[PDB]
């Protein structure tokens, strides 16, 4: 199993300065060597042999270099420990006890499972020891995948090895808004090209004015060009010098490793588009090819154990069954109720299609609490043949309380869910003993269907038992080329333009969002017009809710349209992944759009929902494991964020077995980066160790005490070593040098977060940023925050495109563990609680304060950055329906950038705690931030800031209405996550009341300002030119 | 033109909690002029319209009904079989039954009991957010303590294969040693297997303990699991009763 805690030993957080650790020689004898907490195994090694000799038959010993230490470690695993050069403290050992043994086996083998172990957090051996054929057959099948990447990533060698470590990070398109292209000097950029020059490796400079739409060559091309100006070269010369520097030097970003190695324009970068935004001159460097291939070693994929391996292992066709579907209900072990409380018990049974149920609900006969016993066949209304192949048996044992008599209250206790279809095709067949799950917090409905599907690994819970018919035959899914020949004859027997009015009610219900009212008539409308629906392949979402699921005739029709569909946008594919969509092929089409148009800019942002849905599968082995693992195997970027998202939720068992696999496949196949994610794990495994101390050693404990404890710590050998030298995990491109434990500080904020301040160990920090701080935080469960902040940045990418410079600042966040996490530090921010107090307070304190800081001519650059951003999160807030906002979760920069921090919460919320039905504005435009956006001012919302702060928030409030279907969509594909925020499709209809989709275009605009006229009490007001819209 | 079965202005969130595990013929209509609908079938809630044009109503064209009243009666006695759905109108939700929730009639004694109701819910609801925590960390350390379980048996395996190791080694020794005449050698070897078998009865006595507590901690949580599931129909029913003396205070005021 995965490990219990950070902790050095079992039920002890540090081990004493010295400790006595019982070494086992191989001649049988046992010796107590007293042992330093951090002392390295080779030291511990020369010591054991030394005592050895006095200890009896020390002849039969042989020398000490041809022995290795193998011990238990708190994962229940003999690890052996061939890395000699690990500390004693850092090995995770269960007991202080060292056997000694020589090496065996595979060695290269072993130190590579053991740096794969270590990344997952659990043993590999367990995988081997799972019986279930599917397990064993997705480790097997999925190394095609891991060895398709790895070939072209050493084909065009060295630079496709770069491609991979270090990919170019770029926007989705070239083309830049109107905002973006009247900042730069009549189509051009201004540069610096800072350089280390030998022989005395000085940090020289030069300004370069070129084109915007320069590619990374070209740049280089024109640096040469304005140099070689003095010496007054030839054309020719000059034209043969640039392709020796173009082949022999790249471009870099200053202070961070983000490379311009692939030919894309200057301004698609997000560093250039960036700069291009604030009005920053971008510093770039030429590093020299040579440097940056020697630094990137050759990746080697060695196929595993496992593969070279012997493997250890009539048909009837679905449609020939002509019976209709029973499941028996046998028994249930043992049930954790009150008998005083609970009358009876029933297990409640259901065939479901990801969400919808494909018949009614069949429950057994009600039987006591004492005697789990049924024994009864339950008939459902569903003939086996119109069984769809994504069907599923949702079940639960369910409680009665007829205490009142009227009104008897149904309570769900255990849950589990059970996929009719196997991997192989195979309907389920004879007995299956089920172990099941507990019911998620705050789920009130009696059947789980979004829940994932098996058994439980936790044998110590309700099992039932269940028996399945069996009609003397192995039956399989019927293949495609049958499904086609039954859906031509459902055409023939029913056996060209189409009306105006027909065509324009097919074009408005494909714009309606994806939680809207689909009526039976509009379904039977779509039905009819299923083959006219080519011409418009946005409203397949829409026509496949309308298919009747539960009927062989309409899927295999729909198989032959989805076959011969469309393509469709990225944003549009992701919608038919969520729950409401199991289909393999709707599943395979949606996968086959993302890998022709979802560019690697848009996977990297929606990366946190298409892990999520992973979950939604009924199988481990499908189209969407393979194509994100093939593309987090080419994309560094990718395969970074894709390794943490996954990581994060080990500790939860319904997903540990599908993402602990999925992990195995990436880090044997990612190569050098799984000894620098290794070098990720092993420095946030004791930050979690060391503020594990903090909360129940040093609980009642002052400040002062704290500090000179987290110092003495830090400055201790195994906490330097690990803490300095590695990649940050917030951002992969920034790096981790030597700690300034001087900055490093245990915050006043809740659950007491650890502030760490790392040297940025780069030759040119100085241009980007010298401290990189972060705020490591384990107590509270940022799992919402990285949602919310996600969403903010797309927000701010939609406005960004449309032409609007409402800058938002979504500050990196991930969880990296069971409610442990990573928050990026903003450089020179204060929250308003603490701007007020520096000064009692006036309304004016904060308008007064960014008067000192910005002086001068950036005084209204302060100003327009203020009101920009706080338009950007009126609109951000009040959408989504963040938590309730207050002066210390407020901040501002020194340049006037406002944004939010600590979010917590999203949607009503707060609605089943106090049982009020409003739409709320959190962030509440006081009197403090009004003066701000007017310059001073006795009626702010009588001027001209104010009325184009007005503008700027009904554009962006229309912006995210017109882009709704993404956000309705993003949140549907975290349902399954099993947050307590979002969990069931009533919580995602509070942004349908904010954007007001239901409502008209202009009716939506009317309700905005009513929405925050009644929060400030007036000031916003309407306009003339709201009625021209199209309704 | 009021009727039970007709409710008015209701969200879709409300719909789908009144048709929530129903037998198939429950069905009620809102308003969207048209109105709307919601038969339960195969365990889905299926919005079938009623259109309205110059004073007619029904499903599809030809609309042959005068009144929406007339509609729902039509299709209460007789079965749909205007789509292929073989189902028909039978258990009408009704609104006086919510009424009995709010059984006082005046606006004080409401917003009297609301705030009784509202302060017992706050104090259920933290006394089952608490007991979650605890349900929570309880199966985090049954966990926690049943992978140290394991842990034990590979370290006792361990120290066993020593006690064996030294057993093969020491028979071949033991005569060398006794025909030699080195008695203070033979105590030596002696002394490390009996401090070998020392340190084995003191990790079997750890594993022991972890096992009495890993018992006691699973009677802790089956009585945590007991109490969890005994105050969640409590506070569920709490809550519903709580929202409909809210809506009796919306419902009777300034809209
Ligand atoms: C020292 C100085 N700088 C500072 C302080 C706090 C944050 C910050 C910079 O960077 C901005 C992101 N940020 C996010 C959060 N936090 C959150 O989101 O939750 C609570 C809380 C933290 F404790 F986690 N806190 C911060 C100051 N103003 O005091
Ligand atoms: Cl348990």
């Amino acid at each position: 199993p995965p490990r219990p805690s950070s902790g050095e030993l079992w039920g002890i957080h540090l081990m004493p300065p010295r400790i006595l650790v019982e070494c086992l020689l191989p001649n049988g004898m046992i010796v107590t060597l007293e042992c330093l907490r951090e002392a390295t195994l080779i030291t511990i090694k020369h010591e054991l042999f030394k005592e050895a000799r006095k200890y009896p038959l020390h002849q039969l010993l042989q020398d000490e270099s041809s022995y290795i230490f193998v011990s238990v470690t708190q994962e229940a695993e003999r690890e052996e420990f061939f890395d000699e050069t690990r500390r004693l403290c850092d090995l995770r050992l269960f007991q202080p006890f060292l056997k000694v043994i020589e090496p065996v086996g595979n060695r290269e083998e072993k130190i590579l499972n053991r740096e794969i172990g270590f990344a997952i957090g659990m043993p590999v051996c367990e995988f081997d020891m799972v019986k279930d054929p599917e397990v064993q057959d997705f480790r097997r099948n999925i190394l095609n995948v891991c060895k398709e990447a790895v070939d072209l990533r050493d084909l065009n060698s060295p630079h496709s090895r770069a491609m991979y470590v270090y990919p170019p990070n770029v926007e989705s398109s070239p083309e830049l808004p109107k905002h973006i292209y009247n900042k730069l000097d009549k189509g051009q950029i201004i540069v610096v090209i800072w350089v280390i020059v030998s022989p005395n490796n000085d940090k020289q400079k030069y300004t370069l004015k070129i084109n915007h739409d320069c590619v990374p060559e070209q740049v280089i091309a024109e640096a040469i060009r304005k140099k070689t100006r003095s010496m007054l070269l030839s054309s020719e010369q000059l034209k043969l010098c640039v392709l020796e520097y173009q082949g022999k030097y790249i471009l870099k970003v200053c202070g961070c490793d983000e490379y311009f190695l692939e030919k894309y324009p200057l301004s698609q970068y997000k560093y250039i588009r960036s700069c291009i935004m604030l009005g920053r001159m971008p510093n770039l460097m030429l590093m020299a090819k040579e440097s940056l291939y020697s630094q990137l070693p050759m990746d080697c994929f060695t196929m595993p154990s496992y593969s070279r391996r012997i493997s250890t292992a009539s048909t009837k066709s679905l449609w020939v069954i002509n019976s209709a579907l029973r499941i028996k209900i046998l028994c249930a072990t043992y049930v954790n109720v009150n008998i005083r409380d609970i009358d009876k018990i029933y297990v409640r049974t259901g065939i479901y299609h990801g969400g919808e149920p494909l018949c009614d609900n069949v429950n057994t006969q009600r039987v006591p609490c004492s005697n789990p016993r049924w024994n009864e066949w339950l008939n459902y209304d569903i003939y086996i043949p119109d069984l769809p192949r994504a069907a599923r048996l949702c079940l639960s044992i369910c409680s009665v309380k007829g205490r009142k008599g009227a009104k008897e209250e149904h309570c769900p206790l255990a849950w589990g869910n059970i996929n009719l279809f196997d991997y192989t095709d195979t309907l389920v067949s004879g007995k299956m003993a089920l172990n099941l799950w507990p019911v998620p917090h705050g789920l009130e409905d009696l059947l789980n269907p979004i829940g994932v599907t098996g058994s439980n690994p936790n044998k110590e819970t309700p099992c039932l038992e269940l028996e399945f018919d069996w009609f003397s035959s192995v039956v399989k899914f019927p293949d495609m080329s049958v499904i086609e020949e039954h859906a031509n004859w459902s055409v023939s027997r029913e056996a060209n333009e189409l009306r105006e009015n027909d065509k324009e009610q097919l074009k408005a219900i494909s714009t309606r969002d994806p939680l809207s009212e689909i009526t039976e008539q509009e379904k039977d409308f779509l039905w009819s017009h299923r083959h006219y629906c080519v011409t418009i392949p946005e409203i397949l979402p829409k026509l496949l809710l309308s298919v009747k699921w539960n009927s062989r005739d309409e899927v295999a029709q729909m198989y032959c349209l989805v076959k011969d569909w469309p393509p469709i946008k990225p944003e549009q594919a992701m919608e038919l992944l969520d729950c409401n969509y199991p289909d393999p092929m709707v599943r395979g089409f949606a996968v086959r759009c993302l890998e022709k148009y979802l560019t690697d800019d848009k996977l990297s942002q929606y990366l946190i929902q298409l892990v999520q849905v992973l979950k939604y599968e009924q199988y481990l082995d499908n189209l969407l494991v393979r194509f994100l693992l093939k593309k987090a195997l080419t994309n560094q970027r990718i395969g970074h964020f894709f390794f943490w998202h996954l990581k994060s939720e080990m500790h939860n068992k319904t997903v540990s077995q599908r993402f602990g696999l999925l992990l195995e496949s990436y880090c044997r196949a990612c190569g050098m980066y799984l000894k620098h994610l290794n070098r990720q794990v092993e420095a946030m495994e004791k930050l979690i160790n060391l503020t594990d101390i903090l909360k129940q050693e040093k609980k009642d404990e002052t400040q002062k005490v704290q500090m000179k404890f987290l110092v003495e710590q830090m400055r201790r050998p195994d906490f330097m070593d690990a803490l300095q030298g590695f990649l940050s995990p917030l951002n992969p491109a920034h790096q981790l040098g030597n700690l300034r434990l001087e900055e490093c500080r245990i915050m006043s904020s809740a659950k007491r977060p650890l502030w760490l301040n790392w040297e940025n160990p780069d030759i040119m920090s100085e241009l980007l940023f010298q401290n990189n701080e972060i705020i490591f935080k384990n107590g509270d469960d940022l799992r919402q925050d990285m949602l919310t902040l996600q969403i903010i940045r797309i927000m701010e990418n939609i406005w960004q495109n449309q032409g609007l410079d409402l800058r938002m600042l979504p500050y990196g966040c991930l969880s990296i563990g069971d409610c442990v996490g990573l928050i990026e530090v903003v450089r020179n921010s204060h929250t308003i609680m603490q701007i007020q107090c520096k000064g009692q307070f006036n309304s004016h304190t904060l308008h007064q304060w960014l008067k000192d800081k910005n002086k001068g001519e950036i005084y209204d650059a302060a100003i327009d950055l203020f009101t920009r951003s706080c338009a950007g999160y009126c609109v951000a807030t009040f959408i989504l329906g963040i938590g309730d906002r207050h002066n210390s979760n407020i901040m501002v920069k020194d340049d006037g950038q406002l944004f939010h921090i600590d979010f917590g919460h999203f949607l009503d919320h707060k609605k089943k705690k106090f049982g009020y039905k409003r739409e709320r504005v959190p962030f509440v435009l006081t009197q403090d931030f009004l003066i701000v956006i007017s310059k001073g001012a006795q009626e702010c919302t009588k001027t001209r800031e104010f009325e184009r702060f007005q503008e700027m928030c009904y554009k962006a409030y229309l912006a995210i209405r017109q882009h709704a279907n993404l956000f309705i969509n993003l949140f549907s594909m975290m349902l399954g996550s099993g947050m307590p925020e979002l969990q069931s499709f009533d919580d995602i209809a509070y942004i349908r009341k904010t954007l007001a989709l239901d409502k008209t275009e202009q009716e939506a605009l009317e309700y905005f300002m009513k929405q925050m006229n009644d929060a400030h009490h007036g000031g916003w007001t309407t306009k003339m030119d709201w009625i021209f819209h199209e309704i | 033109q009021d009727a039970e079965w007709y409710w008015g202005d209701i969200s879709r969130e409300e719909v789908n909690e009144k048709l929530r595990d129903t037998a198939d013929g429950t069905f009620l209509v809102r308003d969207a002029g048209d109105y709307t609908l919601t038969l339960r079938k195969g365990g889905n809630n299926k919005l079938i319209k009623i259109f309205h044009r110059d004073g007619k109503y029904g499903f599809s064209d030809p609309l042959t009904f005068s009144s929406v009243v007339e509609l729902i009666n039509h299709y209460r006695n007789e079965s749909l079989a205007n789509p292929k759905l073989d189902v028909k109108l039978l258990y009408p939700v009704s609104k006086y039954q919510q009424d009995q929730v709010v059984k006082e009639d005046n606006i004080e004694a409401v917003g009297k009991k609301l705030h009784e109701y509202n302060t017992q819910f706050q104090e259920k609801s933290r006394e089952y957010d608490r007991l979650y925590e605890e349900y929570t960390r309880t199966s985090q350390e049954i966990q926690m303590k049943r992978t140290a379980i394991e842990a034990f048996n590979e370290t006792i395996k361990i120290f066993e294969e020593q006690c064996q190791t030294q057993e093969r080694y020491s028979k071949e020794y033991i005569e060398k040693f006794k025909r030699e005449g080195n008695e203070k050698e033979i105590q030596r070897i002696m002394h490390n297997y009996d401090k070998l078998k020392s340190r084995i009865s003191e990790i079997i006595d750890s594993r022991r303990r972890l096992e009495e507590d890993l018992k006691k901690q699973a009677a802790e949580y089956r009585e945590i699991d007991k109490r969890m599931n005994s105050i969640k129909p409590d506070l569920i029913q709490l809550r519903k009763t709580r929202d409909q003396y809210l809506m009796w205070l919306t419902q009777k005021g300034v809209r």
